[PDB]
RNA sequence: GGUUCGUUCCAUGGAAUUAACGUAAACCCUUGCUUUAUUUGUAAAUAUUAUAAAGCAGUUCACCUUUAUAUAGGAAAUGAU
């Protein structure tokens, strides 16, 4: 406790593990306040100066990161032909269009 | 003036309503316009300032509710240690 | 006798003939719990049990079938009077903080007062005069009022001299090139602003509510 | 930009100005004069005492009782007096319920029986965990599960249990022992709010197991076998309190040890245990015969 | 309660040889700092500074102005050990690495000399000469010299209490007073109203003062009398004092950052 | 842990994520490694081979 | 005692700890996107309707507000989508 501190703005951004994920792997059925003031001192040793931060508190700190990653689905771009037309698809209820837009009158 | 008295055992120390119900502000213009229909008429002049205050309101949108009140929980709290105990 | 019976001072007596005897007739009992050893001479004590308190007064000798006879008393010393009286004269006195924890409870040991008011371990309190006063009023056999004088006087003398550093370091102070901070008297009006600022707040919002409630109170329905 | 990359800079200065100051303020510092510091807060789990004295007692507030109308009159007889509208509580009769105490602590850890200090407040749990881990025993700084003694088979089900030896060392081979051997229970429950959790100490009391509480002049002294009637809304008096307890277990801890190295086994096998022997024996008698 | 403590070496008993007989150092140290000592427990004796050191006192203190009179004598008593705490029975040999920063910072050893004394003696009043290690960010390790008045603190947690120079006789309507003057009303200005006039590392780790030498009156007017024509007095007991400068404890509390 | 839920994250060690062009092209073409060109090398360093 | 579409979640009780069914989840159709396939479907085509296998996606992010600080909620054509 007696190692600095860094003010929380310069704190490099963490995810740390929800009360869920620590419920499975522990196999506990963890309070959710008793586990929020446990979660304040992970946050709080997180803030000790990288350089003179231990060895150990990197360790045991490292077990409460939330290693997920969500799916990634990005839409594909409409093109343009060659010949400048772009084709749009729209439905309703039935329908199913197909609009050709160009530079025109 | 003797001082209160000490409540006897209860089931439950709790208020029946926390929040205070807000009385709708607008049926308060509406007794204003059913007044000067009465004493005046249905169809003049001297309404037209009331009739707009009471169409003012129902544009208006309605306000958001107010947060609940925690005050049961601290009165369940204090029970046995305010009132003679709890019952039941 | 809604409460449960609790048997917890015979766990030892009910224990120990558990373990006399097998269950299995014939065979050599189990060994027992290893704490039936531990406690075996050490038997719990006699509780539920009203005493005669200790009187810390004497009793009333003219009742005739007096109560409370098992009620605990009250703890009345010599300085309880002493006290009273002085810090009725000194009211001002109690608003000088004063510190009640103990640090080791030894303070008493080194508490002389045939020599003075100060002492070692305590600050110069009220109940320096007090200890100070009683002390007087029985090795010196001075009256209530006249020891009263003596140790009060004494207390004045040290609380002036207090009083006096104050003003003479923050003057000597200056006299070399040295500033201090914000005294406790601007500090007690710029917290007075703050909170006279929101009362202005409530009275004008207030204030308006008061007198809209006039014109709506008043009957203008049919304008003329 | 400067002005956002003004505090990396800084933060590059935390190490060596850390290092310069720790560095100054072990040659300035106590050069004045000498200090007699006789009261630390954290003194009584840094370092607690071996035992209380009348001076320790009275510093951490344990002779406070509650109001002169909340009190039980059955515990009547460890009040001295009245005065400011409380019970006082008599110094001289917390110390020898305490002194009383501790010997059987320190007996109980002696004859290798599992104690667990029992403390449930808001700011018990670094009392309570202190203590243990002088008596080497268990903790609980958290609401009772009841039913974790009378029907322990379904709450302590899965936890897992190990066997030892006079050393206090693994015995490998009774792995097959500790899947049909039922949970245990504590030989000495030390309860340091007796009036907060009554369904631990009804347990015990169904359970034959003994238990030591701190009394206060509104608990009644028939919930536990070895009453201490002392200040237990104190946070100061528990730690005292649960300091000396937790000295006496260390203290029965290190003569066991010493004894089981001159080959002196202060206790014989546990029923549960001994049972599991006959039976080994009956399994490997058939080796014998076939 | 603050009780007094052993001097650095036997010095209660026999006193340094050729600087202080047994007899001053007794009523310069043993004799006087008790008689703080007493003062500073009555007036912590029921406070939160009942168990915290002189320097914990002499920075809780400094900016307070209903607690000026507790400063004094902390730092009274802290300084007076400061200065006895750097003595020796025998001189000390100068270290290369100190004696080369001197040079580079005043230009000789005897140069800083001939500063510490004149600046004791144009003081005249009671206080402290020190030797400070003054260290900005981006600036190198070096040494400057600052005086102390009756009990100035030379830390810069303590800058409300300072005392460097004297306002009678610095504060007037030349252009050197002008400019004494204003930074005097600057001061109390930025001090009273919170702001900071030079910014300072965190941890107070710009200053470290190594050497002191006590200029007040109680400690030389005895050995060395008045000083009636010259001989002896406060000059004689200032120029005594640099030989028993322990020059090896002010290289190690100096700290200085390799360079050769 | 059996009534426990599973949270979605990304499988990067599923076939379907860690080639996510699947041309022998592509991928035998020098990607990251250097001379593992041999089909046969990219198939035993996904399946488990008897042989 | 609060909260939630919900015995949902949190806190709490001088008695609780758990199991099964329903609930919930998941499943089928539908909506957006990605990959695969191009005949008997599609004007052309560098591939965009349709056809149908698998996979992803939501109250997620942003904003506002927030009890006992434990659980969260609101806003609904002019934040993203
Ligand atoms: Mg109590
Ligand atoms: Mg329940
Ligand atoms: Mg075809
Ligand atoms: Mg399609």
């Amino acid at each position: 406790e007696d190692l600095p501190v860094i003010p929380a703005t310069a704190v490099e951004r963490v995810a740390w593990k929800t009360l869920e994920d620590i419920r499975k792997e522990l196999g506990e059925q963890v309070k959710a306040s008793e586990f929020a003031r446990c979660l304040a001192l992970v946050k709080r040793l997180n803030s000790i100066h990288p350089d003179l931060k231990p060895q150990e508190i990197k360790d045991v700190l490292d077990s409460f990161r939330r290693n997920v990653q969500p799916f990634t689905n990005v839409a594909k771009p409409i093109p343009i032909d060659q010949f400048g037309r772009a084709c749009g698809v729209g439905k309703r209820k039935a329908s199913s269009a197909r609009a050709f837009v160009v530079e025109g009158t | 003036p003797n001082k209160p008295i000490r409540l006897p055992p209860l089931k439950q120390l709790r208020v029946r309503q926390a929040n205070k119900a807000e009385e709708n502000p607008c049926i308060a213009v509406m007794s204003s316009v059913l007044a000067c229909w009465a004493s005046a008429g249905y169809n003049s002049a001297g309404c037209a300032t009331v009739e707009n205050a009471l169409r003012a309101c129902m544009d208006a949108p309605k306000p958001a509710p107010k947060p609940n009140n925690t005050i049961n929980y601290h009165l369940s709290r204090f029970q046995e240690r305010l009132t003679q105990g709890k019952s039941k | 006798g809604k409460g449960r019976i609790f048997q917890a001072a015979k766990v030892y007596q009910r224990a120990s003939e558990a373990a006399a005897t097998n269950i299995v007739s014939g065979l050599p009992p189990r060994n027992p719990p290893l704490w039936l050893k531990a406690i075996e001479s050490i038997p719990p004590a006699e509780i539920n049990t009203r005493p005669y308190p200790i009187q810390h007064s004497p009793p009333n000798p003219r009742a005739r079938k007096p109560r409370n006879l098992f009620r605990p008393t009250k703890i009345v010393y010599p300085e309880d009077e002493l006290r009273r009286d002085f810090y009725r004269d000194h009211p001002w006195e109690l608003a000088r903080p004063r510190m009640i924890i103990e640090l080791d409870g030894k303070d008493a040991r080194f508490l002389d007062w045939s020599k003075g008011l100060r002492q070692r371990g305590i600050p110069l309190s009220g109940e320096s005069v007090v200890q100070r006063q009683l002390w007087l009023m029985e090795n010196q056999g001075m009256t209530k009022q006249e020891a009263y004088d003596k140790a009060r006087h004494e207390f004045y003398k040290l609380r002036q001299l207090e009083q006096m550093e104050r003003r003479i370091a923050v003057e000597e102070a200056r006299m070399v090139g040295g500033y201090f901070g914000k005294d406790l008297l601007t500090v007690g009006m710029e917290l007075e602003n703050k909170t006279y600022e929101s009362w202005k707040k409530w009275a004008t919002t207030e204030i308006a509510r008061q007198e809209s409630a006039r014109a709506s109170m008043y009957t203008n329905v049919v304008d003329n | 930009d400067e002005e956002a990359l003004k505090l990396k800079q800084q933060i590059e200065a935390i190490p060596g100005n850390f290092k310069l100051f720790k560095q100054t303020k072990a040659q300035t510092q106590k050069l004045g004069a000498g200090v007699e510091v006789r009261y630390i807060p954290e003194q009584y789990l840094r370092n607690p005492p071996s035992d209380a004295s009348l001076e320790d007692l009275m510093a951490a507030q344990a002779h406070m009782g509650h109001n002169t109308s909340l009190w039980n009159p059955a515990n009547a007889r460890y009040i001295y007096g009245v005065r400011q509208g409380i019970h006082i509580i008599s110094l001289e009769t917390t110390a020898t319920h305490l002194r009383r105490a501790a010997r059987v602590v320190e007996e109980v850890a002696y004859r290798g029986g599992l104690i667990l200090f029992v403390g449930t407040r808001p700011g018990q749990r670094p009392i309570v965990v202190r203590a243990a881990e002088l008596a080497k025993a268990c903790h609980l700084f958290t609401k009772w599960r009841p039913g974790t003694i009378t029907n322990r088979e379904q709450l302590l089900g899965g936890v897992p249990l190990t066997v030892v030896d006079e050393l206090d060392r693994p015995l490998s081979g009774f792995e097959d022992h500790l899947h049909d051997r039922r949970p245990l229970a504590p030989d000495l429950v030390v309860c340091l709010n007796p009036k907060e959790n009554m369904t631990l100490l009804y347990e015990c009391s169904l359970a034959k197991i003994p238990t030591i509480g701190i009394i206060d002049t509104n608990t009644n002294p028939s919930w536990v076998t070895y009453q201490i009637p002392a200040n237990d809304d104190s946070l100061r008096a528990t730690a005292l309190i649960s300091g000396v307890l937790g000295r006496a277990g260390e203290r029965g801890q290190k003569r066991r040890l010493e004894a089981a190295q001159r080959g002196v086994v202060t206790w014989k096998t546990p029923a549960d245990v001994q049972g599991y022997f006959e039976l080994a024996s009956a399994r490997a008698a058939d080796a014998r015969r076939r | 309660q603050h009780y007094l403590m052993p001097l650095r070496d036997n010095f209660e008993q026999e006193g340094i040889r050729n600087f202080l007989s047994p007899g001053s150092v007794n009523m310069a140290y043993t004799e006087y700092q008790t008689f703080i000592l007493e003062k500073l427990n009555a007036l912590v004796v029921g406070t939160d500074f009942e168990q915290k050191d002189t320097k914990s006192i002499v920075l809780a203190t400094a900016r307070d102005p209903e607690l000026a009179h507790v400063f004094n004598h902390a730092s009274m008593a802290h300084n007076n050990h400061f200065f006895f705490d750097h003595l020796s029975p025998v001189p000390v040999k100068m270290g290369d690495k100190l004696f080369y920063h001197i040079n580079e910072n005043f230009g000789s050893v005897d140069t800083l000399r001939d500063e510490m004394i004149g600046t004791a003696v144009s003081m005249f009043g009671p206080g402290f000469v020190w030797l400070v290690r003054t260290q900005l960010p981006g600036q190198p390790v070096a040494l400057r010299v600052m005086a102390t008045y009756l009990a100035g603190s030379p830390y810069p947690g303590a800058h409300w209490r300072r005392q460097e120079m004297d306002a009678q006789t610095s504060i007037g309507s030349s252009p050197q007073g002008l400019s004494n003057g204003q930074r005097f009303f600057e001061r109390s200005a930025a001090g009273f109203k919170g702001n900071k006039l030079e910014p300072t590392a965190p941890g107070g780790t710009d200053l470290i003062p190594i050497l002191c030498l006590n200029t007040w009156e109680y400690a030389w007017l005895r050995e060395y009398g008045t000083g009636v024509g010259g001989m002896g007095g406060k000059l004689a007991y200032a120029q005594s004092w640099w030989n028993m400068i322990d020059w090896a404890k002010v290289e190690e509390e100096a700290r200085l950052e390799t360079r050769i | 842990q059996e009534k426990a839920s599973l949270i979605k994250s990304v499988d990067w060690n599923l076939l379907e994520n860690k080639f996510k062009n699947l041309n022998l092209s592509f991928i035998l073409n020098d990607a990251s490694y250097a001379e593992r060109n041999n089909l046969s090398e990219l198939l035993n360093k996904l399946y488990y081979n008897v042989l």
